[PDB]
RNA sequence: GAAUCUGGUCAAACUUGGUCAUUUAGAGGAACUAAAAGUCGUAACAAGGUUUCCGUAGGUGAACCUGCGGAAGGAUCAUUA
RNA sequence: GGAUAGUGGCCUACCAUGGUUUCAACGGGUAACGGGGAAUAAGGGUUCGAUUCCGGAGAGGGAGCCUGAGAAACGGCUACCACAUCCAAGGAAGGCAGCAGGCGCGCAAAUUACCCAAUCCUAAUUCAGGGAGGUAGUGACAAUAAAUAACGAUACAGGGCCCAUUCGGGUCUUGUAAUUGGAAUGAGUACAAUGUAAAUACCUUAACGAGGAACAACUGGAGGGCAAGUCUGGUGCCAGCAGCCGCGGUAAUUCCAGCUCCAGUAGCGUAUAUUAAAGUUGUUGCAGUUAAAAAGCUCGUAGUUGAACUUUGGGUCUGGUUGUCCGGUCGGUUUUUCAACCGGAUCUUUCCUUCUGGCUAACCUGUACUCCUUGUGGGUGCAGGCGAACCAGGACUUUUACUUUGAAAAAAUUAGAGUGUUCAAAGCAGGCGAAAGCUCGAAUAUAUUAGCAUGGAAUAAUGGAAUAGGACGUUUGGUUCUAUUUUGUUGGUUUCUAGGACCAUCGUAAUGAUUAAUAGGGACGGUCGGGGGCAUCAGUAUUCAAUUGUCAGAGGUGAAAUUCUUGGAUUUAUUGAAGACUAACUACUGCGAAAGCAUUUGCCAAGGACGUUUUCAUUAAUCAAGAACGAAAGUUAGGGGAUCGAAGAUGAUCAGAUACCGUCGUAGUCUUAACCAUAAACUAUGCCGACUAGGGAUCGGGUGGUGUUUUUCUUAUGACCCACUCGGCACCUUACGAGAAAUCAAAGUCUUUGGGUUCUGGGGGGAGUAUGGUCGCAAGGCUGAAACUUAAAGGAAUUG
C-alpha cells in the first residue's frame, strides 16, 4: 500500500530537486503536506505551489526554488519530549546554525524553532537541509 | 497491485469533474428511483442495475441524479437482499469451482484457486461482519455454503 | 526499499523479540549466556589456577618455525582436570621442576592457541609459591628444594 | 494448679519405592581435529585432459563414478532466409 | 460458615466450570537477591550491582512453637535430619552468614589489639553497658598531593659578535668536570606541648640530622603495529621472544648480557572478565545478485503497517520583551520615534459545557442632577437589570494515545552553586567585631519508564443520526412514577405541584450517508493464453512378431578394435500390439503462484490484462502458527517396457583403470494410485509502494492518421508505415546517481543515514554434524549444538 503519503510525496520532491526540475506532482495531497510545505514556503525552500482539486483526493504542483538540499521524512512519528527535540535536530540536520526539523504538534505543525518560542513539543514529520 | 495475483492492472474507470448533474440528460430523481426499484424487484443487483440505468437510458450515476448512490436506494425500499452483492457473487464462484473438483480428485491449480476464493470471501464476510451487516459467529465457506446460495 | 526491519511506532516487540534472537550468533554474547567459561574451559572461567605439573614436556611447535617448546602437563587442582602449561624463558621449566605445585594464567587469547604452540593455551607463573620471571631474571631465588 | 493424658493440627525426618535436573566412573565403539610428514592414486583448478556444479538414486578402494532432472558459477550473451 | 487483628480459596461444606496463553501462559535455566547506583562515556547504549542507603529474605537444614505490643526469634526453647562436643556410660551440652582467630577451600582477602570520649542505641535510666560504633595495626583494593638536589664560582666546550689586515680579547649569554664553596631540607630521631578516652601518626618544634661510599627509582620496552639501538661480546632453526605480524642456519637492529635509548614513573607490567573501539548486533545504525545471508512458490491468523476529507482565513483593540532613541541620569535607571516575538480578549454564517441559585463586581442605566474653569473633567446615589469577579450544587461527559507546566521520583551517588582542606581528592563548613558580642550558610538541577494534575487539540486511533427507537421544545395527550412541604401528629387515599423515567402526537432545523484513493474487492463487456483437470487425434517413431522379398556380412568405433547372423539377421515393404513421447515452427515469444506448460478437438471450471460516467466503501500490504501446491530422483502399490539407461556384465587402453569410449542392459525412464517435500526450485536479486533518462526497438492492449496496398467497383475486415499511449520481456550510452568492482536505470532516491512489512547472516571450519524434538514406509526432511580447531575463508578485479 502507499502508506506515508508525506513520505512519499516528499519523496518526489527530493528526487525532483536532486535533478533540478523546476517543479514537481505530488499525488496524493494531505493537510499534513500542505502544512508542511506551507512551512517549506515561510522559511523559503519552496516556491509557489499549487493544489489541484481532483473532485476527488489532492494534487499538488511544488515550484521548486533551487534551495531544498534534503526534504526529510522521519517514519515513526516519533513523539519527542521538548529537550528531545535538540537530540533530534542534532542528529538530522547539518549545525546547530541553520535547519528546520518540522513537527506536528498541539501548537499544529511547526518547525523546531517555533515549537522553542512557543515552548511546546509533539511528535515529528521530517525536516529542511 | 492486485490482491491474489501478480498482475498490476489499472482496468479502472474514470470518474468525472462534476459532482453536480450533466443538466441536459433528463428524466427526474423520483422517476429514476421508481426505475431502479422495478429492478430490484427483477432481482437484479446495483451493479448490473446501474450498467442497463447508464448504457440505455439517461443515468451518469444514480449518485449524481438522485444524490443516494443505489444500494442505498434498495436499502430505503428494503430490497437490498441478506447476503451482500459482491460476496454473494464469490461464493457463487466458490460453489462452482468446490463442484468441479468433488468430481475432479486430481487437478491441483484448480484446488490453489479454490483455496484463493475461499480466503476471498473470509477477507469480506470478516468485512462485512465488522460492519455489522451480516451477524456475526458467522462464518461464510462450503458445506452450508451451498445452502446459503441456493 | 522498506529495509527489512520494521519500523512501526508500536513494533518494538518484533525488534526487541529479534535482538534477542539474533544477538545468538554474537559469540561474545554466547559464551557469556551458555557459560562455557563454567562448564568447560579447564579453569573455571578463572584468570589463573594452581595446577600441579604431572610432567615436562617438549612439544614440537606448527610449521613456519620450528622449535620444542618445553611445556609442561599439568593437573589442574580444583577441577581434577588436566590440561598443557607452557613455561616461558630460557630454560625454566629447569626452574618449573617436576611434581610442582605450578599456578596458571590465560595465555592471552580469551581461550584458544597462543601462536604456535599448538595445544597449550597457558602460561606458568608461579612455581611453588615465586614466579618464574623473578627466577629467571634471578633477582628473587628459589626457596631451597 | 504440675506430670499424665483423648482427639486434632502443623508437619520435620526417616523408611521403600517413583521421578526430573545436574553432575560423574564406564569395557567398547564411532568420530573429528592438529600435525613431522609416509603409502595409494591424482578428483578439482587450463574444454584439468569424460566441462564443472546441484538435487537425487545405485555402486564402489579412495578420491569418485553413473542415471535422471536441473543449473552455468560454461567451453557459448551470435546464423541469419 | 470456620479461622485470623483483619481482607480474602486463607481453610471447610455445597454448588457452578471457570482461570491463564503466541500481547509468549506453563515449563526450564540463571556462575539472579530487588532497587538506589557502578564502570564505560558525543547521541543511542552495553555490561555489572555480593558490597557503606532503602527493601527483602536467612541464620547447618527443614519443621514447630513459649513469652511478648512486636518473633514463626534462632547470641529463646521443642524435635528430626546433617555435623559434631563432654563423660565415671547411666547421661549432659550445641549452631561465628556478630567481632577477632583458625582450618577448609581456593588465583583471592587483616589483629583472638585499645576505647566508649565521639556517633548513636537500650533500660528501672545525667550515673550502667554496647566487637552497633570509633581508635590504631596490617593494607601498592582504590583515590588525592608530590623529594629523589638547587645557586654559585674557577676549569674545558657551545651561542650572540666591538672588528671579521690571520689571530683574538670573550667585553655579553649557555652547557660540561671524582673540581670546590658557601646557603637550606624533612627522610629520621627526640625533651616538650600539642594530638588523643590513653596513646600512636598528623600538624609544631627544644636538641642533632648530605656531600656522591651517601639520605641510591623501579617497571617494562628499544624491526613493524607503536615511542625509541643497524652499538659492544656471545648465540647460531637452536635456545628462546613473539597479543598479531613474525624473528633465530657466525655482522639476528626480535634470543641472551654491558653502554646508550624509549615510555610510564612510586608506579608499571601480566592474566581473565568487561566497556569502548564494534555501524563486527545496527532503535538511532549493518549487510543478503556474486563476499555470510531472499524461505522453491502462493495462501494465511496474530502481529506491524495503512490514501485523502470535516474551523480555514481577515479585522479590532489589549498585556508583555528585548534591541533601539538620548542616557531623561548618581558603571547603573525611564519614556518616547521604533521593532520583531509571545500571548489575551473578541468580531467575523461562529460559543468557551449548560443550568438551579448564591453577590450581580460593574454601570447598559437615570432616580435628585450638579460639589462646579464658560464643560459631559467629576460622584453622594437606588425600583427594572449587563453576571464571569468568584462559588456550590446538579446535569452528563466519545474515549484514548500524544505532548505541557505542575505535584510528587528518601539521602549519599550523578551534575552543580558557595567556600583558602596550604593545594587538591574532599568536607559542610565558615565570616567579622569592642576582637566585652554579632554574623552568612548549609542551594539549584536532574532522574524522563507507571500513576496523579492541568492546559493544548495538530498528529494518530476511536465514536455519533440511515429501520433515525435521531436531535431539540410553546408540544398537547398520556403512561410509570418519587415525594417533601404545609393541612395539630401518626397510618392512609387523592391532589396541587416540582424532579425522574417511558410510549404518543404537533412543530422546529438546511433534518441526518464526505470522497469514490492511477487502494482493493466484486458485477458486466469483448478478448487473450504452449495456464490447469478430464477426453480424443495425429506424426509418425522406434521394437518385437507375422507375411514379404532379396544369399555375406550388418552393428559399432574416438582414433581403433570386440560384439551379431546367413537355416538372407540386416535391408525392402505392408501391417498388428503395446506403453512412450508429443519435433520442424520455436523467438532475448506466450501463459502459469511456483514447480511447470507446445500435435487435436471437445468439455470442465478458474485466471491476467484490458475496457468500464458499473457497484460496495476501507474490505488493504506484508506476515511468526498454520496451510496449498511443489522438477528430478527415490519410495510402496499398479501397468508397460521401444531406445537410451544408476546397477551389472564386458572390450580395448594405460605402470594399472570395477573410469571415460566400446558393446550390451534389471531399476527405472513413461504412465496410474500413494507418499516424499528437496534442487545452481538461481533473475544465485523478498513482497508491496512511490519517484527520478533519453535512445530506439521488442511484443500484448488501444488511439489517430483523405497514409499505402489488398480489390469484389466505394470497400469493410486484414497487414503494415508513422506518432503517442496502458500492459508485458529485454538491450545502448553516459553516468551527473549506485556500487568493492563486475556492473546496475535498479542493485538509484543511504553517514544529505527513517514509505510499509516478512524473512535470513554475523571469520573460517567443526556442521547442516551430535543431540533432542517433529515429520516421514524408508530414503530422508524440517528444526539445530557446542567442545575442539584455525588466521585466514572469501569476493571482485590487476598484472603475470
Ligand atoms: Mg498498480
Ligand atoms: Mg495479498
Ligand atoms: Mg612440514
Ligand atoms: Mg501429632
Ligand atoms: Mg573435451
Ligand atoms: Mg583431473
Ligand atoms: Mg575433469
Ligand atoms: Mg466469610
Ligand atoms: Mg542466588
Ligand atoms: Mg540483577
Ligand atoms: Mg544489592
Ligand atoms: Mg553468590
Ligand atoms: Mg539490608
Ligand atoms: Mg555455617
Ligand atoms: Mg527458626
Ligand atoms: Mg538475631
Ligand atoms: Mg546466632
Ligand atoms: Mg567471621
Ligand atoms: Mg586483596
Ligand atoms: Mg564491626
Ligand atoms: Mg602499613
Ligand atoms: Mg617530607
Ligand atoms: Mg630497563
Ligand atoms: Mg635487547
Ligand atoms: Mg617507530
Ligand atoms: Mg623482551
Ligand atoms: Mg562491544
Ligand atoms: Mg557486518
Ligand atoms: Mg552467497
Ligand atoms: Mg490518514
Ligand atoms: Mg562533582
Ligand atoms: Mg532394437
Ligand atoms: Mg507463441
Ligand atoms: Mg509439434
Ligand atoms: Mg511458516
Ligand atoms: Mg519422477
Ligand atoms: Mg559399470
Ligand atoms: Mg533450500
Ligand atoms: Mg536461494
Ligand atoms: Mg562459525
Amino acid at each position: 500500500t502507499r502508506t506515508s503519503v508525506l513520505a512519499d510525496a516528499l519523496n518526489a520532491i527530493n528526487n525532483a530537486e536532486k535533478t533540478g526540475k523546476r517543479q514537481v506532482l505530488i499525488r496524493p495531497s494531505s493537510k499534513v503536506i500542505i502544512k508542511f510545505l506551507q512551512v517549506m514556503q515561510k522559511h523559503g525552500y519552496i516556491g509557489e505551489f499549487e493544489y489541484i482539486d481532483d473532485h476527488r483526493s489532492g494534487k499538488i504542483v511544488v515550484q521548486l526554488n533551487g534551495r531544498l538540499n534534503k526534504c526529510g521524512v522521519i517514519s515513526p512519528r516519533f513523539n519527542v519530549k521538548i529537550a528531545d527535540v535538540e537530540k533530534w535536530t542534532a542528529n538530522l540536520l547539518p549545525a546547530r546554525q541553520f535547519g528546520y526539523v518540522i513537527l506536528t504538534t498541539s501548537a499544529g505543525i511547526m518547525d523546531h524553532e517555533e515549537a522553542h518560542r512557543k515552548h511546546v513539543s509533539g511528535k515529528i514529520l521530517g525536516f529542511v537541509y | 497491485g492486485r490482491m491474489h495475483s501478480k498482475g498490476k492492472g489499472m482496468s479502472s474507470s474514470a470518474i468525472p469533474y462534476s459532482r453536480n448533474a450533466p443538466a441536459w440528460f433528463k428524466g427526474s430523481s423520483d422517476g429514476v428511483v421508481e426505475q431502479i426499484i422495478k429492478y430490484a424487484r427483477k432481482g437484479l443487483t446495483p451493479s448490473q442495475i446501474g450498467v442497463l440505468l447508464r448504457d440505455a437510458h439517461g443515468v451518469t450515476q444514480a449518485k449524481v441524479i438522485t444524490g443516494n448512490k443505489i444500494l442505498r436506494i434498495l436499502k430505503s425500499n428494503g430490497l437490498a437482499p441478506e447476503i451482500p452483492e459482491d460476496l454473494y457473487f464469490l461464493i457463487k464462484k466458490a460453489v462452482s469451482v468446490r463442484k468441479h473438483l468433488e468430481r475432479n480428485r486430481k487437478d491441483k491449480d484448480a484446488k490453489f484457486r479454490l483455496i484463493l476464493i475461499e480466503s476471498r470471501i473470509h477477507r469480506l464476510a470478516r468485512y462485512y461482519r465488522t460492519v455489522s451487516v451480516l451477524p456475526p459467529n458467522w462464518k461464510y465457506e462450503s458445506a452450508t455454503a451451498s445452502a446459503l446460495v441456493n | 526499499m522498506g529495509k527489512g526491519k520494521p519500523r512501526g511506532l508500536n513494533s518494538a516487540r518484533k525488534l526487541r523479540v529479534h535482538r534477542r534472537n539474533n544477538r545468538w550468533a554474537e559469540t561474545t554474547y554466547k559464551k557469556r549466556l551458555l557459560g562455557t567459561a563454567f562448564k568447560s574451559s579447564p579453569f573455571g572461567g578463572s584468570s589463573h589456577a594452581k595446577g600441579i605439573v604431572l610432567e615436562k614436556i617438549g612439544i614440537e611447535s606448527k610449521q613456519p618455525n620450528s622449535a620444542i617448546r618445553k611445556c609442561v602437563r599439568v593437573q589442574l587442582i580444583k577441577n581434577g582436570k588436566k590440561v598443557t602449561a607452557f613455561v616461558p624463558n630460557d630454560g625454566c621449566l629447569n626452574f618449573v621442576d617436576e611434581n610442582d605445585e605450578v599456578l596458571l594464567a590465560g595465555f592471552g587469547r580469551k581461550g584458544k592457541a597462543k601462536g604456535d604452540i599448538p595445544g597449550v593455551r597457558f602460561k606458568v607463573v608461579k612455581v611453588s609459591g615465586v614466579s618464574l620471571l623473578a627466577l629467571w631474571k634471578e633477582k628473587k631465588e628459589k626457596p631451597r628444594s
